[PDB]
C-alpha cells in the first residue's frame, strides 16, 4: 500500500 | 517530509555510508534508504529478527541486514530509554568493517551504517537523536 | 593540551598523561577520615591509618561511595598530577558491565564538578587489549577486587558474553593468610595482612598440574621457600605457595560455586559469534596484578587447549608490564587520531545530559 506521510524534520541547528 | 528528506538529513554530515527508515509493523518495508547500498535490500525476515521475541540466538552467529553479515555488540532495542541495538559488520579477508546502529520507534526502525573508521558512538548518537525526534512525533 | 588518563581500580589508582609510557602516579584507592568527631587519600591515608577510618570507594571494580570517589578524583588532579581538570580532556576507565546509573554519575561529576572540557569512559579490559596492539581478542583482567573474561571485536567489548568472577587479589591474600594460619603461623592483623600480601606477590606461583604438585610437595622440600619478616625472623612456605593462586582455577577453595578462570574463558568464547571464535582463542591477553603469578600463562595454555577443539590454535599473551596494561592502553588509545571523534564534549553533555555516555562510550 505504501508508507504513511512523514512528520516534519527536527529543527535545523 | 517525505521520507527521503530523512535520508538527506541523516547522510548530510558525511559520517554515514548508509541510512534507512523501515516500517516494521504488519508487512515491513523500506520507507526510504540510500539508493544502491545495503539497507535498501532489508527483508521482512531480517526485520523480524531485529524486533522479535528471541534476544539470544543472534549471538550464536550474528544476523544479516540486506544480506550483509553483522555481529551484535549491544542489544537494548526493546529497553525503555535506549531503544537501540549496536552492531559491527563482518567481512571476509580483511575487507573493512563498519559500525551500525538500529533504533526502534513506535512505527519505524532507523538504521545507520558508518563510513570506514567512524566510531560506533557517533553512529549510535545520530540514530538515537533521530529516533527520539520521531517518537516525539508519534512515529 | 594533554589529555589525562585515570584508571580507578578497587585497590590502586593509576593516573597520568596520554602519550606517557607509564602512569605518573600509582597509589591506594583509599580515603581516610578521622576516627572520631578532614580527609586523606592514598599513601597519606595509609600512613595515617592509626587515626583514620579507611574506606575503599571502589568495590569489585564498581564505584560505590560517591563522596569518597570525588575525594579520590580531586586528589588525583590537584595533588598527584598537579593539573587543573578544566584544562584537560579526561579519559576514565570503568569495570566491564558497570551499571548505567554509575557511568551516568561519573559523567555528571566530571562535567559538573570538575568542569572538564571533554571526557570518555572506556572498559578497562578493552584498554588492555590496545596495549597489546590488538583490537580483537579475549582479555582475562584480574586485579585486587574482581576478575573478568572480556571478549572484544574491533575494539568493542561484547557484554552479552562477559564473565565475572568475584574473587581477585584481596581474596587471594586473605586465603593465603588462612592457610598459613592453618600451618601454624599467626597472620590476623592489618599489618600482618600487608606482610602476607608481600609473601603472596614474591613467593606464590601457579602449578602446571595441581594434584601432582600437591603429591610432589608432600614427597620432598625442593618447593619450600623461606621468608624474612620485618621483625627479622624467617618462616617457611610450602604447598601454600601454589594453593593460594590455585583458587583462581578452583573457586571452591574459598567456598565459591563459580567456575575457574579457564572454564569461564571457554564459556565466554562460546557465547560469541561462531565467526570470531578462532580469533579469540588466538588472542588471549592477560591483564592486571593478579595475572602476575609465575606459571599462570602456562597453566592457562594447558587448560584452554583441553577445553578447545583439538586443532585450535591457542595463544596466551602475557605482557611483562601487565600490572599497568589498562593505563597504558588508555595512553595509547587517547594518542590516536581515531580517538579524537570519541570524546564526549561539554557541548554534547549540555545538549543531552549524563545519558550521552550511553550513546558515545562502548
Ligand atoms: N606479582 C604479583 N603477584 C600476585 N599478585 C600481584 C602481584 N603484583 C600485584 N599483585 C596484586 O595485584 C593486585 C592489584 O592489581 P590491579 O591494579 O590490577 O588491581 P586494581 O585495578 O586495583 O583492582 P580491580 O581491577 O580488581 O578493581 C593486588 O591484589 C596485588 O596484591
Ligand atoms: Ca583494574
Amino acid at each position: 500500500g505504501g508508507p504513511p506521510p512523514a512528520p516534519p524534520l527536527p529543527a535545523a541547528q | 517530509a517525505g521520507w527521503n528528506a530523512y535520508i538527506d538529513n541523516l547522510m548530510a554530515d558525511g559520517t554515514c555510508q548508509d541510512a534507512a527508515i523501515v516500517g516494521y509493523k504488519d508487512s515491513p518495508s523500506v520507507w526510504a534508504a540510500v539508493p544502491g547500498k545495503t539497507f535498501v535490500n532489508i527483508t521482512p525476515a531480517e526485520v523480524g529478527v531485529l524486533v522479535g521475541k528471541d534476544r539470544s540466538s543472534f549471538y550464536v552467529n550474528g544476523l544479516t541486514l540486506g544480506g550483509q553479515k553483522c555481529s551484535v555488540i549491544r542489544d537494548s532495542l526493546l529497553q525503555d530509554g535506549e531503544f537501540s541495538m549496536d552492531l559491527r559488520t563482518k567481512s571476509t579477508g580483511g575487507a573493512p568493517t563498519f559500525n551500525v546502529t538500529v533504533t526502534k520507534t513506535d512505527k519505524t526502525l532507523v538504521l545507520l551504517m558508518g563510513k570506514e573508521g567512524v566510531h560506533g558512538g557517533l553512529i549510535n548518537k545520530k540514530c538515537y537523536e533521530m529516533a527520539s525526534h520521531l517518537r516525539r512525533s508519534q512515529y | 593540551t594533554t589529555a589525562l588518563v585515570c584508571d580507578n581500580g578497587s585497590g590502586l589508582v593509576k593516573a597520568g598523561f596520554a602519550g606517557d609510557d607509564a602512569p605518573r602516579a600509582v597509589f591506594p584507592s583509599i580515603v581516610g577520615r578521622p576516627r572520631h568527631q578532614d580527609s586523606y587519600v592514598g599513601d597519606e591515608a595509609q600512613s595515617k591509618r592509626g587515626i583514620l577510618t579507611l574506606k575503599y570507594p571502589i568495590e569489585h571494580g564498581i564505584i560505590t561511595n560517591w563522596d569518597d570517589m570525588e575525594k579520590i578524583w580531586h586528589h588525583t588532579f590537584y595533588n598527584e598530577l598537579r593539573v587543573a581538570p578544566e584544562e584537560h580532556p579526561t579519559l576514565l576507565t570503568e569495570a566491564p558491565l558497570n551499571p548505567k546509573a554509575n557511568r551516568e554519575k561519573m559523567t555528571q561529576i566530571m562535567f559538573e564538578t570538575f568542569n572538564v572540557p571533554a571526557m570518555y569512559v572506556a572498559i578497562q579490559a578493552v584498554l588492555s587489549l590496545y596495549a597489546s596492539g590488538r583490537t580483537t581478542g579475549i582479555v582475562l583482567d584480574s586485579g585486587d577486587g574482581v576478575t573478568h573474561n572480556v571478549p572484544i571485536y574491533e575494539g568493542y567489548a561484547l557484554p552479552h558474553a562477559i564473565m565475572r568472577l568475584d574473587l581477585a587479589g584481596r581474596d587471594l591474600t586473605d586465603y593465603l593468610m588462612k592457610i598459613l594460619t592453618e600451618r601454624g603461623y599467626s597472620f590476623v592483623t592489618t599489618a600482618e595482612r600487608e606482610i602476607v600480601r608481600d609473601i603472596k606477590e614474591k613467593l606464590c606461583y601457579v602449578a602446571l598440574d595441581f594434584e601432582n604438585e600437591m603429591a610432589t610437595a608432600a614427597s620432598s622440600s625442593s618447593l619450600e621457600k623461606s621468608y624474612e619478616l620485618p621483625d627479622g625472623q624467617v618462616i617457611t612456605i610450602g604447598n601454600e605457595r601454589f594453593r593460594c593462586p590455585e583458587t583462581l582455577f578452583q573457586p571452591s577453595f574459598i567456598g565459591m560455586e563459580s567456575a575457574g578462570i579457564h572454564e569461564t574463558t571457554y564459556n565466554s568464547i562460546m557465547k560469541c559469534d561462531i565467526d570470531i571464535r578462532k580469533d579469540l582463542y588466538a588472542n588471549n591477553v592477560m591483564s592486571g596484578g593478579t595475572t602476575m603469578y609465575p606459571g599462570i600463562a602456562d597453566r592457562m595454555q594447558k587448560e584452554i587447549t583441553a577445553l578447545a577443539p583439538s586443532t585450535m590454535k591457542i595463544k596466551i599473551i602475557a605482557p611483562p608490564e601487565r600490572k599497568y596494561s589498562v593505563w597504558i592502553g588508555g595512553s595509547i588509545l587517547a594518542s590516536l587520531s581515531t580517538f579524537q571523534q570519541m570524546w564526549i564534549t561539554k557541548q554534547e553533555y549540555d545538549e543531552a545530559g549524563p545519558s550521552i555516555v550511553h550513546r558515545k562510550c562502548f
